[PDB]
Order: C-alpha cells, then sequence, then structure tokens
C-alpha cells in the first residue's frame, strides 16, 4: 500500500482496517472456534464476508 | 427453552413408547409435558421409563405453561 | 462406506462376516440414518451442506 | 375374537395391505397380522388372500367388512351421545 505520515509512537505503525482483516484472515478463523462463535469454518469464512 | 419448539423426536424413547403417544396425536415436547401422569397411564403400551428419560434432559412433566401453543 | 479404510463393502461383503441378513443389515443402517437424522447431533453437520 | 381385533380388520381392507394397514393404526406393521391369526382360531376361517405384492378381496372378509362397519357406525352414535 502508499505510505504515509502519522502523532504515533516510534514503535507503532498505522494500519489500514481493511488490510488487516485479509492478512489475518487463518488468525481471525484461528480466534473465532475458540470463541465458539463459529461451529464450523465455513461459517467462519461466511461471517468474515 | 430450547426444547419446548421441538418435536417428539428428540428423546430416542423406546418404539413401544415412541408408538403410544402418537394415538394422541402428540406434536410437541411442551405437549407431551403439560399432559401429566394421571391421565397418560390410560394409553395401553412407561411408567417405569418417561421419568427417567426426561430427567436427563432437564424436564420434568407436570408444570405448567401458558401462551401455549404460540405458533 | 470405507471410512479408514482402502475399501467399502456391500450388504452381502458384511453380511459373510456378521450375519447373512440381507434387509436386516439395510434397516441397521436405517437405523443409524434416523439417528443421525436427529436434530440431536445433526445440528453441527447440517452446516456441511453448502461445501 | 376379541374387540382389539375390531379396529385391525376394517384398516386391512381400505389399506389393502397388512403393512399398509399401520399407518392409521398408529401400531406398527407386525401386530396387525397377530389378531388375525387368533381370529382363524376363535372363528377359523380365512378373511384376505395373502400373496406377496397384495391381497385379494374376499366375499366373506368384506361381508365382515361390511360387519366392522355396522359394529363402529353405532359405536359413533354412543361417541355423539356424549358429544
Amino acid at each position: 500500500s502508499v505510505i504515509t505520515v502519522g502523532y504515533l509512537r516510534l514503535h507503532q505503525c498505522g494500519l489500514p482496517k481493511k488490510m488487516a482483516l485479509e492478512l489475518f484472515k487463518p488468525f481471525i478463523y484461528g480466534k473465532l472456534e475458540l470463541r465458539g462463535l463459529a461451529t464450523t469454518i465455513k461459517a467462519a469464512k461466511k461471517m468474515v464476508e | 427453552d430450547p426444547i419446548l419448539l421441538r418435536p417428539v423426536d428428540d428423546l430416542e424413547l423406546t418404539v413401544r413408547s415412541a408408538n403410544c403417544l402418537k394415538a394422541e396425536a402428540i406434536h410437541y415436547i411442551g405437549d407431551l409435558v403439560q399432559r401429566t401422569e394421571v391421565e397418560l397411564l390410560k394409553t395401553p403400551n412407561s411408567l417405569t421409563e418417561i421419568k427417567d428419560v426426561l430427567a436427563s434432559r432437564g424436564l420434568s412433566l407436570g408444570m405448567r405453561l401458558e401462551n401455549w401453543p404460540p405458533a | 462406506f470405507g471410512i479408514d479404510m482402502n475399501t467399502d463393502y456391500t450388504l452381502e461383503e458384511v453380511g459373510k462376516q456378521f450375519d447373512v441378513t440381507r434387509e436386516r443389515i439395510r434397516q441397521i443402517e436405517a437405523k443409524a440414518l434416523r439417528k443421525l437424522r436427529h436434530p440431536s447431533r445433526s445440528e453441527v453437520l447440517r452446516s456441511f451442506l453448502d461445501d | 375374537p376379541p374387540l382389539n381385533a375390531l379396529r385391525v380388520f376394517d384398516a386391512a381392507a381400505r389399506h389393502l395391505s397388512f403393512t399398509r394397514a399401520a399407518e392409521e393404526l398408529f401400531v406398527t406393521q407386525a401386530a396387525v397380522s397377530h389378531q388375525i391369526k387368533s381370529l382363524e382360531d376363535f372363528l377359523g376361517l380365512k378373511l384376505f388372500r395373502r400373496r406377496n405384492r397384495s391381497l385379494l378381496l374376499t366375499e366373506e372378509g368384506q361381508s365382515y367388512f361390511l360387519d366392522i362397519k355396522e359394529i363402529f357406525s353405532q359405536l359413533t352414535e354412543a361417541t355423539r351421545k356424549l358429544q
């Protein structure tokens, strides 16, 4: 993605909220079953969509 | 209650018991729990089975319910 | 259904092992189906219809 | 001839088979013959033509089939008397 200036602290980076769900999609799937909100991975992907 | 809206097939009851309630057209679990033991002994083909099959389900006959059926 | 094996077995294939009952193995399968058709165990399996 | 056999014969004819007379008889298909076999001892004669695919209506069986309708039609009369 393009870069832009930040108030941010030296250890912090500004992520676009839209790319995070795409990048961490397997992480969302993994922690979603742990939360018990999706019985199956198909429902996990459906509610992510 | 998540059990009231289900039919009588969610009990895994004996075939002798699975057929007796169909005579009186029992459709809901609520329908069978409204009627008490003092009138369900009339139907032929239970007294030593229904209490124990229903206790494990967290239910027992003789409870009073309103707005039934809610459809 | 040959689950966890290399192949499945038909009615007579399992009949020659336990009992030569033809329709009775079939009704054992039907009993298994109605056991698995119950809304007591099928709740999670029903989710696998769209794949 | 028990009155339990009274309601297993009337459903047999209109359902054209002993096993097919079970859905509206709130009973399985096995018991429908358990009363009929006793009928061939108290009364002691055939009612239906027992075949693999279906059953052939017998003249005597229909005579009882109408007799079962006399027994129930007046049984309804006692029923609507309560009604």
